[PDB]
DNA sequence: GCATCCGTGAGTCGAG
DNA sequence: TATAATGGGAGCTGTCACGGATGC
C-alpha cells in the first residue's frame, strides 16, 4: 500500500 | 430638522464594540503590550511554547519574543503594495548538555501582519478581512446510532488538526469498539495499556449489568502493560516493528502527547462538565512515572453504558446546539498556522543540529525563519477565511469583519453542508442572526453575528440577558451561553413595565427556547432589546416587524452592496441604529476632547483642546476603496466652532451629519405606470438627474510594467511609432497622460515600446516597404489604452524607477506607472436599485418632469413603483414606511421607529393629519377651493369605500390622506388618476451592480492556448459560454446551422473563424465549417492515453483530420 | 490483450501541455510536464542502475516507483497518494482529469463551447416593443455586427476601406 | 404531503423504494393471517400458494378472502418497478411510471 | 526531503552513491565501510537534487551559486531585520557582483507557475484560462494579410508581365526567396544592369499608382 | 450570494 | 472523404512508435539562458517540429521554399509550427508498466 | 456651463483653505441663477477673485454689463486664512437640461 | 442468500 | 573521495445514494 513502508521492509529484510 | 423617536423600551446597555470580535482576538493572540514576562501561555507564545523547546546532545530552548514597530505606515503600505506588519524577534539560547556551553542569541524570524485600527488587515496593498470560523467544539459527545435504536456513540473530539477523533461504540456482538483513524479494536486493550485491573473495571462498571460483561476479556487481563502495548502497537501499525520505545512513542504521541494531541481550552472544559470530572491536562491521558494514566477514556466509558442503560442525568447531545458549538477568530486561526511555521522551522532547527559542526553553532546558523514566513504569507494570502474586504460602504467593511463562516479548513465543504446545519437553531437567539444570510448555494453557512452577541475567550457566543428578582428588573446585564442560557425562564423585552417592576398578570417568555406564558415570580431574566435577536444590518429596517423574513434577508444583504453617494441622505424613517454604524466603522472623524476648532480645509481639520495642543486631522480624499468606490472626508464643522467630547469633525463616506447614508430619500408613487414597472422594473424622474440624486464617485487603477528583455528593454516613453500627434496630446513628456485630461475607450493612458519579435519580412510586407521606402522599425507599440467601456478623468500617475530612491522592484523591471482614472456616475437604465424591505429593481425608464405623476399642488414625484410587488412579497414595512413617509414630507421631519417597539398606525395617522392641514390649509388660505379633478376622483373613492359619503370634499380628501393616498394628476393628460394613489417618502439605494460595470461585447478576441476557444469575461474581451443547455436548446429547436456556428465558426474552428471574418468583410456569405480544433486536442490526449481514435468514413477507411500533419 | 501494458509511453504534442511566457516574462505550464519528468527520470535511471548490475531490492523498488509514474501521468490520484508539487497539496492533472468532469474535455470543449459574435447586459422592460422586437444597446451591436459594418462602411464613403473603418472604430 | 423532486428522480432512475410496497407474483385469493405477534398475507392459486410475511403494522390494501391480480398491491406504499415487471409485464411498468411521475 | 525530491528518488539517487562506494572502497585503510559510503551518498543525493529539481534544469554550478546568493540574502536579513537590497546583497556576495549581477541572477532563477494553479474559491477557474494564444494570427489579422495579398497583386498587374514578375522574385512572392540581380537576369536573358533597371521602372511605376489611388496606404499602419 | 439577487 | 464513423481502440507499442516523431530521453523542458527548446527534452523541435513557421532551430533554412526538408545542423524539419500541437512524441521504458485504466477499473480486464 | 479654479485641474481636486471640494463648489454654481437683460447676449464669463477668512457669496462675482444675479445671498464658498479663491465661470442661454457630458464645454 | 467495502456522482450564466 | 554514521512520517475525521464487487 505505502511505498515507502513496503521498501523499509524490503530493506529490513537483509 | 426635528427627529422625533417613538417606543417605549429603554435600552439598558449600549451596542459592545462592534468590530470587537477582531480587534480583541488579535490583540489576545499578538500580547504586544504584555512585558514579555507577563505574556500568558496563550496566543503566538503559546506556539513558541509548544514548538520550544528544540532537543536531539544540543538543545535549543526558548526565552521570549518582541515585536518591533511597523517599518512603514498603513497608507504607504497601501499605495507601495507593501504588508502592514511588524518585526518579530525570539531571544533563543543553545544549550550543549554536557559541555554546559550556553550561547545565547535573539533572532529574527521575520514579519507578522498587524491588524489595522478598524480590525482589517493590509497584505501587499490590499485591505483584508480574517472571516471568523464556526465549529464543532471539542470535547466528547453522545450521539443516537443511526442504524441501531437503543445504542449510542461516544466521540471524543479535540481541535483541527490537533490529532484524531475516537470513537466508542458499543458492538452487536457484544464487545465496546474504539475507532482511530479508520481503525476498529477493542477498547479493552488500550484500557490494559493504561494499566486498569479487572477488578478495578468490574467495581467501576458493574453498576450496567449487561455491558460490562461484553467489556470482559481474560485474553487482555492475562497481559501485562507493557504486552498489551505492545500489542496495541502491531494492530495500529501492520508490518512495522514492534519495539518497546516506539510503541510508547506512537501512543504517548496518539493520546497523552500535549503537542500532537490538544483539546481546547473549551474542549477540557466540556469534557469536564459533561462527563462530571477534573481534567488535568488538555490530553486524553498522561504519561507519569514511566507509564500511562488515563483521564478521559474510563469516564467516557462509564457515562456511554450510563446513557446506554438509561440511567438519569444522561442524554443525547445536539450537535447543532450553540453551546456545542464554537467560534474561531483571526487570533485563533493566525496563531494555528504560527504552530505550523514554528513546527516547520523546529523540523530544520534538529536538522542543523545533528548536521552542523559540534563546536561552534549559534541560534542564528541553526535557525531558518522561511518555512514559518511561508506559513504566515500563505494564511493570509491564500486562505479561504482571508478575503478581500468589502468596502463598497463603510457598513460594507463593518458586516464583513462580523462574518462567520462554517467553511474553511477544518469546516464544513458544501457537499458536506445539509439542511441541518444550515437550519436556524433555536439557540442563535440573540447569538446568530436569523435573517442575514446568502440565498444561494451557501445560505445557513455565511452567517451574521448578532448586534448585542459577544465571543467568549472559549469561542462561544454569548448574549445579554437582564437579571429579574422577584418581578423586578435589575439593571445588572449577564452574557451567557446557550447552555447556561437553557437553564432560565426568559421573559420577552416587550413585557410592560412600570418603574423597574413587570406588570402584567402573564408574561410572555422562553425555557428552553420553548414560548410560554408565565407569572412575574417565574420571571428569571429578560432581553435587553429586540436589537438582540437580529444583526447589524437586519436592524436597519424599520417596521422589520411588518415585512416577511425572506424579504428582509434581501434587504439586509443589499443595504451592503450601498453605493455611496455625493449627495448621500441618511433615511426619513431611521432604526436608531444609523449613528453607532457609522461610529464603530471609523468612517467618520470625531473630536477626540472638548475643544475649539482652529483651522477647517478641504485636505485638514485643525482642533485645539483643552490642553492646549494643537492636534491635526488629516481628510482621506477621493481614494478608491477594493471595489472602486470612492471613499473621502468632509469637514463638517467651521472655524471658531467649539466642540465637546465625541463630537463629529466630519463625515466619511455615506455618512450624512454622523448618520449612515446608504442612498437618497425619494417621493415615490405607488401605481403601475404603461407597463415601464412591470416585473419589478422601475420608473425615476429625470429630475434626480438633474439634482445629481443617486450620483457616485469611482476610481480605477490602470497599471503597467516596463521589463528588461533578452530581444532588449521595455521602454516607458512619449516616442510611439505610427502614431499621431492628436494620440499623443495628453501624454506628458516621460510618455504619461497628464492629471486632469479626459480619457474615452482607446487612448492612451501610458506610452510603451517593446523590441520585436524575431521575424524574417513577409514578402509582401518586404514588397510593401520597398514600395512605401520606409524603414521597418524595431519596437512597437505596447502602450496601455483604456479599455472598452471605460474612461473618466485621471486624477493620479504613479511612476516608480529603478535606480530611484527606496524603490526596487520585482527582477528584470525596470519601471512600474500606475495610472488612477476617476468617473462621476450619474444614475442610468439598468442600474440597480432597492429599499431596505427587500424591494429590488432595475431603473427601466427615465422620463421627463412634465410625464411625471404630480400632486394638485404642482409637484411631480421622484419614483414609481409597480404596487403588483407588494402582496405575493408581503414586505408591508416598505408601505408604512411611505405613509410616514408622506407625513415627515410636508412637517420636514425625520423619524426613528425602532424594530418592534414601533411607530403604530394611530400615530402615524396623527402626523399624517397635522401633514395634511400643511398640504390644504395652505391651499385655502391661497384662494383657490377644491378641483374638478379632485371632485371625480373623491366620487370614484367614495364608490370604494374609500371616503364617508356626506362629507365635504376636504372632509373626504383628509379621509383618504390618512390612508396615505392623495389625488394624482397624469402628467401626460392633465386627467386624474382614476382612483387616489398612495405617495411618499422612501429610502432607496443605488446599488453596486451598475450597468456600466457590466455591459460586454465582443465580435472577435483573444483565444485559449490549448483549446483555442475565446477565453471568457469582459477584462479579457472574451465571449459568452454557450454551454450544454444553451446547446439543448438550439437542438430542441431543430436549428441545426445556427448550433454548428457556434461549436465551430464562432469558436474554436481556426479555418472556419477566419474565413468567416474574411467572407463577412468581404460580403459573401459564410464558408462551412471545418473540424473544432478542440476535437484535434481530445484526439490527440486520447492517444496520449494510449488509445487510437479513428474517424472513419462508410467505406470504413481512415480519415485524416490532421491533414498529414501528424503522419509520418 | 497484451496491449493492455505500455512498452513505449506515448508523449503529447507540447502545444497540448505549454510552457508560455506570461505578460510579465514570468512562465506558466502544465503539471502534464513534471508528470513527464518524473516518468523519464525515473526510467533513466532505471536504464542506468540496470546497466550497472544493480541489486535486486534497489532494481525493484526502481520499476515499482516507474509503474507508479506512469499511474500518476495516466490517471493520478486512481490508486495511492495523488501526486502533488512540492510545496503544495493540490493535485497535479492528468490526461483523465484532463478528459473527465465538468471540468473535463468533453462537457468544457466540446458539448459546450465559448463563442464570437455574443455580449451580454442587464435587461429592462421594453413596452413599446412588438413581441417580435428587443432593444439593443448601439454599442454592443456596433461590436457584435462589427465585420458587417466595416464592409458597409466601405460600401459607403464612410471610409476608404476595411482596415481603415476598423481604425476609425477602435 | 408531497413526495416531490426524489420521488421524481426515484422513478427514473427505476429505483427500488425503502417505502417499498408488497405485491403478488402471481393470481389467487387472499387468506389472511394474523397472530398478535405476528401478521402474514397468503395468495391462494387454485394449484399452489404462496406466503407474504410482512411487519404486523403494515397497512393493508386487501379485504381477507379476496381475488387480487399478479402485481397487485398487497400493502401500501410506492411499487418496484422491476418487481411490477416481473410479475405483470412491461405495459403495467410504464403504466406505472408514467401515471406516478405524472402525480407528482 | 522538501528538496524538491521525492524520499523514494532520494533513496534511489542515495543507492547509486552507496554502488559508486562499493567499487570504489578500500578495506586495505582499515575504516569501516560507513564514513566512506556516506560521502559518495550525500554525493548523489546533493547531484540528483541540483540536476532535476527544477522544470527548467540549470547547471550545477549556476544552482549553486543560486543557493549562496539565497544563504547570502538570508543571512543578510537575518542581521538587518528585513530583507536586503540588491546593492546590500551584492556587497555581501564580495567583488564582480554588482547590483545588476544579483538581480539577474534571482531572474535566470525563477521557477515556472502552474496553468492549472486555481482561480477563487470555487473549483471552476484555472490560472491558464487568462492566458491569450499570441502564435496563432487573429481572424483580423489573417483577413488583413489576405487583402494585402490581393492588393498588391492588384498593383502589381498594373504593371507589365516581366516587370511585375521580377518584383515578385526579387521580393521573394514566388519561391519565398529573395533572386540576387543576376538570377533574374539569366532567367529573363537580360544583364543584370537591365533587370535592376527594370526592376527601378516597376518600383517607380507602384510608386506613381500608389500616389494615385492611396490603395496601399492604409496597410501600412 | 444567489438565488435572486440580496447577494 | 465525409466523416461517418468514429473508432476507438487499444494501441500497440509499434502503433504508439508510428505516431511518435520521435523518443523523448531527457527530463529538459528549455534552457535557462536562451529560453530555446532542450535537444531530446519534452519541447525539443527535432521531436515535435518547428517553433516558428517554417524556420529550422539554427535557422539555416527560413523560407517556405523548402517544405519536408530537414536542417542537418539543428535536424528540424521545417514546416507550419501548427504540428506542435500534433505530432506525439514517445518515452520507451525499460520494465512494461501497466495501463491502470485496465487494471483499477473494476472489474479489471486483466484480472 | 462651465467653471475654470486656478490651480484646479479637475472637479475631483480640493482646494486649500477651502472647506468645500470642488464637487460642492460646482454643486452650489449649478444653483445659480444669472438673468440676462440684452437678449442678444448669448454667454457670460462671470470672474471672481476672493481671500479668506470669508463666506464667499454669489454677490462676490465681478459685475457685468446687463447681467443681474437673482441670488446674491447663494452660498459658493467658506474661505479660511490663507485660503484663496480665483474662478471663471461660463453662463449660457439654452433650453431644458443638458448634461456636462453632452456639452463638454 | 446479505452485510459491507469502494468508487463515483452531486445546476446554469456572471467574477475571481 | 576515508572517524563513524545502517527501517519515514503525516493522517483529518458533520453528505449520500447508488451500484457493483467480496465475505459471513
Ligand atoms: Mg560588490
Ligand atoms: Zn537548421
Amino acid at each position: 500500500s505505502d511505498p515507502v513502508r513496503q521498501y523499509l521492509h524490503e530493506i529490513g529484510q537483509v | 430638522m426635528e427627529i422625533k423617536r417613538f417606543g417605549r423600551i429603554r435600552e439598558v446597555i449600549p451596542l459592545p464594540p462592534l468590530t470587537e470580535i477582531q480587534v480583541e482576538s488579535y490583540r489576545r493572540a499578538l500580547q504586544a503590550d504584555v512585558p514579555p514576562e507577563k505574556r500568558e501561555n496563550v496566543g503566538i507564545q503559546a506556539a513558541f511554547r509548544e514548538t520550544f523547546p528544540i532537543e536531539e546532545g544540543l538543545v535549543l530552548d526558548f526565552l521570549e519574543y518582541r515585536l518591533g514597530e511597523p517599518p512603514f505606515p498603513q497608507d504607504e503600505c497601501r499605495e507601495k503594495d507593501l504588508t502592514y506588519q511588524a518585526p518579530l524577534y525570539a531571544r533563543l539560547q543553545l544549550i550543549h548538555k554536557d559541555t554546559g556551553l550556553i550561547k545565547e542569541d535573539e533572532v529574527f524570524l521575520g514579519h507578522i501582519p498587524l491588524m489595522t485600527e478598524d480590525g482589517s488587515f493590509i497584505i501587499n496593498g490590499a485591505d483584508r478581512v480574517i472571516v471568523s470560523q464556526i465549529h464543532r467544539s471539542p470535547g466528547v459527545y453522545f450521539t443516537p446510532d443511526p442504524a441501531r435504536p437503543g445504542r449510542y456513540i461516544a466521540s471524543i473530539i479535540p481541535l483541527p488538526k490537533r490529532g484524531p477523533w475516537i470513537d466508542l461504540e458499543v458492538e452487536p456482538n457484544g464487545v465496546v469498539s474504539m475507532k482511530v483513524n479508520k481503525r476498529k479494536f477493542p477498547l479493552v486493550l488500550l484500557l490494559r495499556v493504561l494499566g486498569y485491573d479487572q477488578e478495578t473495571l468490574a467495581r467501576e462498571l458493574g453498576a450496567y449489568g449487561e455491558l460490562v460483561q461484553g467489556l470482559m476479556d481474560e485474553s487482555v487481563f492475562a497481559m501485562r502493560p507493557e504486552e498489551a502495548l505492545i500489542r496495541l502497537f502491531t494492530l495500529l501499525r501492520p508490518g512495522d516493528p514492534p519495539k518497546r520505545d516506539k510503541a510508547v512513542a506512537y501512543v504517548y504521541g496518539l493520546i497523552a502527547d500535549p503537542r500532537r494531541y490538544d483539546l481546547g481550552e473549551a474542549g477540557r472544559y466540556k469534557a469536564e462538565e459533561k462527563l462530571g470530572i477534573r481534567l488535568s491536562g488538555r490530553t486524553l491521558a498522561r504519561f507519569e512515572d514511566g507509564e500511562f494514566k488515563d483521564e478521559v477514556f474510563l469516564p467516557t466509558l462509564r457515562y456511554l453504558f450510563a446513557l446506554t442503560a438509561g440511567v438519569p442525568g444522561h442524554e443525547v447531545d445536539d450537535i447543532d446546539h450553540l453551546g456545542n458549538r464554537r467560534i474561531r477568530t483571526v487570533g485563533e486561526l493566525m496563531t494555528d498556522q504560527f504552530r505550523v511555521g514554528l513546527a516547520r522551522l523546529a523540523r530544520g532547527v534538529r536538522e542543523r543540529m545533528l548536521m552542523g559542526s559540534e563546536d561552534s553553532l549559534t541560534p542564528a546558523k541553526l535557525v531558518n525563519s522561511r518555512p514559518l514566513e511561508a506559513a504566515i504569507r500563505e494564511f493570509f494570502s491564500r486562505s479561504q477565511l482571508s478575503q478581500f474586504k468589502d468596502e463598497t460602504n463603510p457598513l460594507s467593511s463593518l458586516r464583513h469583519k462580523r462574518r462567520i463562516s462554517a467553511l474553511g479548513p477544518g469546516g464544513l465543504t458544501r457537499e458536506r453542508a445539509g439542511f441541518d446545519v444550515r437550519d436556524v437553531h433555536r439557540t442563535h437567539y440573540g447569538r446568530i442572526c436569523p435573517v442575514e444570510t446568502p440565498e444561494g448555494a451557501n445560505i445557513g453557512l455565511i452567517t451574521s453575528l448578532a448586534a448585542y452577541a459577544r465571543v467568549d475567550e472559549l469561542g462561544f457566543i454569548r448574549t445579554p440577558y437582564r437579571r429579574v428578582v422577584g418581578g423586578v428588573v435589575t439593571d445588572e446585564v449577564v452574557y451567557m451561553t446557550a447552555t447556561e442560557e437553557d437553564r432560565y425562564t426568559i421573559a420577552q423585552a416587550n413585557t410592560p413595565l412600570e418603574g423597574n417592576r413587570i406588570a402584567a398578570e402573564r408574561v410572555v417568555a422562553r425555557r428552553k427556547g420553548e414560548p410560554v406564558i408565565v407569572s412575574p415570580e417565574e420571571v428569571e431574566f429578560m432581553d435587553v432589546s429586540p436589537k438582540q435577536v437580529f444583526s447589524v444590518n437586519t436592524n436597519l429596517i424599520p417596521f422589520l416587524e411588518h415585512d416577511d423574513a425572506n424579504r428582509a434577508l434581501m434587504g439586509s444583504n443589499m443595504q451592503t452592496q450601498a453605493v455611496p453617494l455625493i449627495r448621500a441622505q441618511a433615511p426619513v424613517v431611521m432604526t436608531g441604529l444609523e449613528e453607532r454604524v457609522v461610529r464603530d466603522s471609523l468612517a467618520a472623524l470625531y473630536a477626540e476632547e472638548d475643544g475649539e476648532v482652529a483651522k477647517v480645509d478641504g485636505n485638514r481639520i485643525v482642533v485645539r483642546y483643552e490642553d492646549g495642543r494643537l492636534v491635526e486631522y488629516p481628510l482621506r480624499r477621493f481614494y478608491r476603496s477594493n471595489q472602486g468606490t470612492a471613499l473621502d472626508q468632509r469637514p463638517r464643522v467651521v472655524v471658531g466652532q467649539r466642540v465637546r467630547k465625541g463630537d463629529l469633525l466630519a463625515d466619511g463616506p455615506a455618512s450624512e451629519n454622523g448618520f449612515l447614508a446608504l442612498g437618497q430619500n425619494v417621493l415615490v408613487a405607488i401605481m403601475p405606470f404603461d407597463g415601464y414597472n412591470f416585473e419589478d422594473a422601475i420608473v425615476i424622474s429625470e429630475e434626480l438627474l438633474k439634482r445629481d440624486f443617486y450620483t457616485s464617485i469611482h476610481i480605477e487603477r490602470y497599471e503597467i510594467e516596463a521589463r528588461d528583455t533578452k530581444l532588449g528593454p521595455e521602454r516607458i516613453t512619449r516616442d510611439i511609432p505610427h502614431l499621431s500627434e492628436a494620440a499623443l496630446r495628453d501624454l506628458d513628456e516621460e510618455g504619461v497622460v497628464r492629471i486632469g485630461a479626459e480619457v474615452k475607450p482607446g487612448d492612451i493612458l501610458v506610452g510603451r515600446t517593446s523590441f520585436k519579435g524575431e521575424s524574417e519580412p513577409t514578402p509582401e510586407e518586404r514588397l510593401l516597404r520597398s514600395i512605401f521606402g520606409e524603414k521597418a522599425r524595431d519596437v512597437k507599440d505596447t502602450s496601455l489604452r483604456v479599455p472598452p467601456g471605460e474612461g473618466g478623468i485621471v486624477v493620479r500617475t504613479v511612476r516608480l524607477r529603478r535606480g530611484d530612491p527606496g524603490v526596487e522592484l520585482k527582477p528584470g523591471v525596470r519601471e512600474v506607472v500606475r495610472v488612477y482614472v476617476a468617473q462621476k456616475r450619474k444614475l442610468q437604465v439598468g442600474d440597480k436599485l432597492a429599499n431596505r424591505h427587500g424591494n429590488k429593481g432595475v431603473v427601466a425608464k427615465i422620463l421627463p418632469v412634465e410625464d411625471m405623476p404630480h400632486l394638485p399642488d404642482g409637484t411631480p414625484v421622484d419614483v414609481i413603483l409597480n404596487p403588483l410587488g407588494v402582496p405575493s412579497r408581503m414586505n408591508l414595512g416598505q408601505i408604512l414606511e411611505t405613509h410616514l413617509g408622506l407625513a415627515g414630507y410636508f412637517l420636514g421631519q425625520r423619524y426613528i421607529s425602532p424594530i418592534f417597539d414601533g411607530a403604530k398606525e394611530p400615530e402615524i395617522k396623527e402626523l399624517l393629519a397635522q401633514a395634511f392641514e400643511v398640504y390644504f390649509g395652505k391651499r385655502k388660505g391661497e384662494g383657490f377651493g377644491v378641483d374638478k379633478r379632485e371632485v371625480e376622483v373623491l366620487r370614484r373613492a367614495e364608490k370604494l369605500g374609500l371616503v364617508t359619503p356626506g362629507k365635504t370634499p376636504e372632509e373626504q380628501l383628509k379621509e383618504l390622506f390618512l390612508q396615505g393616498k392623495v389625488v394624482l394628476y397624469d402628467g401626460r393628460t392633465g386627467e386624474p388618476i382614476e382612483g387616489p394613489i398612495v405617495v411618499g417618502q422612501m429610502f432607496i439605494m443605488k446599488l453596486y451592480h451598475m450597468v456600466e460595470d457590466k455591459m460586454h461585447a465582443r465580435s472577435t478576441g483573444p483565444y485559449s492556448l490549448i483549446t483555442q476557444q475565446p477565453l471568457g469575461g469582459k477584462a479579457q474581451f472574451g465571449g459568452q459560454r454557450f454551454g450544454e443547455m444553451e446547446v439543448w436548446a438550439l437542438e430542441a429547436y431543430g436549428a441545426a446551422h445556427t448550433l454548428q456556428e457556434m461549436l465551430t465558426l464562432k469558436s474554436d474552428d481556426i479555418e472556419g473563424r477566419n474565413a468567416a471574418y474574411e467572407a463577412i468583410i468581404k460580403g459573401e456569405d459564410v464558408p462551412e465549417p471545418s473540424v473544432p480544433e478542440s476535437f484535434r486536442v481530445l484526439v490527440k490526449e486520447l492517444q496520449a492515453l494510449a488509445l487510437d481514435v479513428q474517424t472513419l468514413d462508410e467505406k470504413d477507411n481512415p480519415v485524416d483530420i490532421f491533414e498529414g500533419l501528424a503522419s509520418k | 490483450p497484451e496491449w493492455m501494458i505500455l512498452e513505449a509511453v506515448p508523449v503529447l504534442p507540447p502545444d497540448l501541455r505549454p510552457m508560455v511566457q506570461v505578460d510579465g516574462g514570468r512562465f506558466a505550464t502544465s503539471d502534464l510536464n513534471d508528470l513527464y519528468r518524473r516518468l523519464i527520470n525515473r526510467n533513466n535511471r532505471l536504464k542506468k542502475l540496470l546497466a550497472q548490475g544493480a541489486p535486486e531490492i534497489i532494481i525493484r523498488n526502481e520499476k515499482r516507483m516507474l509503474q507508479e509514474a506512469v499511474d500518476a501521468l495516466l490517471d493520478n490520484g486512481r490508486r495511492g497518494a495523488p501526486v502533488t508539487n512540492p510545496g503544495s497539496d493540490r493535485p497535479l492533472r492528468s490526461l483523465t482529469d484532463i478528459l473527465s468532469g465538468k471540468q473535463g474535455r468533453f462537457r468544457q470543449n466540446l458539448l459546450g463551447k465559448r463563442v464570437d459574435y455574443s455580449g451580454r447586459s442587464v435587461i429592462v422592460v421594453g413596452p413599446q416593443l412588438k413581441l417580435h422586437q428587443c432593444g439593443l444597446p448601439k454599442r454592443m451591436a456596433l461590436e457584435l455586427f462589427k465585420p458587417f459594418l466595416l464592409k458597409k462602411m466601405e460600401e459607403k464613403g464612410i471610409a476608404p476601406n476595411v482596415k481603415a473603418a476598423r481604425r476609425m472604430l477602435e | 404531503i408531497t413526495q416531490g423532486l426524489p420521488r421524481v428522480i426515484e422513478l427514473f432512475e427505476a429505483r427500488r423504494p425503502k417505502a417499498k410496497a408488497v405485491i403478488s407474483e402471481i393470481d389467487g385469493v387472499v387468506r389472511i393471517e394474523e397472530t398478535e405477534e405476528k401478521l402474514s398475507v397468503f395468495v391462494e392459486s387454485e394449484g399452489f400458494s404462496k406466503e407474504y410475511k410482512l411487519p404486523k403494522e403494515a397497512r393493508l390494501l386487501v379485504k381477507d378472502g379476496d381475488y387480487v391480480e399478479a402485481g397487485q398491491p398487497l400493502t401500501r406504499g410506492a411499487i418496484d418497478p422491476h418487481q411490477l415487471l416481473e410479475a405483470k409485464g412491461p405495459e403495467a411498468v410504464e403504466r406505472y411510471l408514467v401515471e406516478e411521475i405524472q402525480k407528482v | 526531503t522538501g528538496r524538491g525530491l521525492s524520499f523514494l528518488d532520494l533513496i534511489q539517487e542515495g543507492n547509486q552513491g552507496l554502488i559508486r562506494a562499493v567499487e570504489k572502497f578500500e578495506y586495505k585503510r582499515r575504516f569501516k565501510f560507513s564514513t566512506y559510503a556516506t560521502w559518495w551518498i550525500r554525493q548523489a543525493i546533493n547531484r540528483a537534487i541540483a540536476d532535476q529539481a527544477r522544470t527548467i534544469r540549470i547547471p550545477v554550478h549556476m544552482v549553486e551559486t543560486i543557493n549562496k546568493l539565497s544563504r547570502t540574502a538570508r543571512q543578510l536579513q537575518q542581521e538587518l531585520g528585513r530583507e536586503p537590497t540588491y546593492e546590500e546583497i551584492a556587497e555581501a556576495m564580495g567583488p564582480g557582483w554588482d547590483a545588476k549581477r544579483v538581480e539577474e541572477t534571482l531572474k535566470i532563477a525563477q521557477e515556472p507557475v502552474s496553468l492549472e494553479t486555481p482561480i477563487g474559491d470555487e473549483k471552476d477557474s484555472f490560472y491558464g484560462d487568462f492566458i491569450p494564444d499570441e502564435h496563432l494570427p487573429s481572424p483580423v489579422d489573417a483577413a488583413t494579410q489576405s487583402l494585402l495579398s490581393e492588393e498588391l497583386e492588384k498593383a502589381l498587374s498594373k504593371l507589365s508581365e516581366r516587370e511585375a514578375m521580377v518584383l515578385k522574385l526579387r521580393k521573394g512572392l514566388i519561391d519565398g526567396r529573395e533572386h540576387t540581380l543576376e538570377e533574374v537576369g539569366a532567367f529573363f536573358g537580360v544583364t543584370r544592369e537591365r533587370i535592376r533597371q527594370i526592376e527601378n521602372k516597376a518600383l517607380r511605376k507602384l510608386k506613381y499608382h500608389e500616389s494615385r489611388t492611396r490603395k496601399l496606404r492604409d496597410f501600412l499602419d | 450570494a444567489x438565488x435572486x439577487x440580496x447577494g | 472523404k465525409e466523416v461517418r464513423k468514429v473508432r476507438i481502440a487499444l494501441a500497440s507499442p509499434e502503433k504508439i512508435r508510428s505516431w511518435s516523431y520521435g523518443e523523448v530521453e531527457k527530463p529538459e523542458t528549455i534552457n535557462y539562458r536562451t529560453l530555446k527548446p532542450e535537444r531530446d527534452g519534452l519541447f525539443d523541435e527535432r521531436i515535435f517540429g518547428p517553433i516558428k513557421d517554417y524556420e529550422c532551430a539554427c535557422g539555416k533554412y527560413k523560407r517556405q521554399r523548402f517544405e519536408g526538408k530537414v536542417c542537418e545542423r539543428c535536424g528540424v524539419e521545417v514546416t507550419k509550427s501548427i504540428v506542435r500541437r500534433y505530432r506525439m512524441g514517445h518515452i520507451e521504458l525499460a520494465t512494461p508498466a501497466a495501463h491502470i485504466w485496465f487494471v483499477k477499473d473494476v472489474p479489471s480486464k486483466i484480472g | 456651463t462651465s467653471v475654470y479654479i486656478e490651480d484646479v485641474l479637475h472637479e475631483f481636486s480640493t482646494i486649500p483653505g477651502v472647506k468645500e471640494d470642488v464637487v460642492e463648489i460646482i454643486l452650489n454654481l449649478k444653483e445659480l441663477v444669472v438673468r440676462f437683460l440684452n437678449p442678444s447676449l448669448q454667454t457670460v464669463t462671470l470672474l471672481l477673485k476672493a481671500e479668506g477668512p470669508k463666506e464667499v457669496k454669489a454677490r462676490d462675482f465681478l459685475p457685468v454689463a446687463d447681467v443681474e444675479i437673482m441670488n446674491p445671498d447663494l452660498h459658493i464658498a467658506t474661505l479660511e486664512e490663507g485660503g484663496r479663491l480665483n474662478m471663471e465661470v461660463r453662463v449660457d442661454r439654452g433650453v431644458g437640461y443638458v448634461p456636462a457630458e453632452k456639452h463638454g464645454i
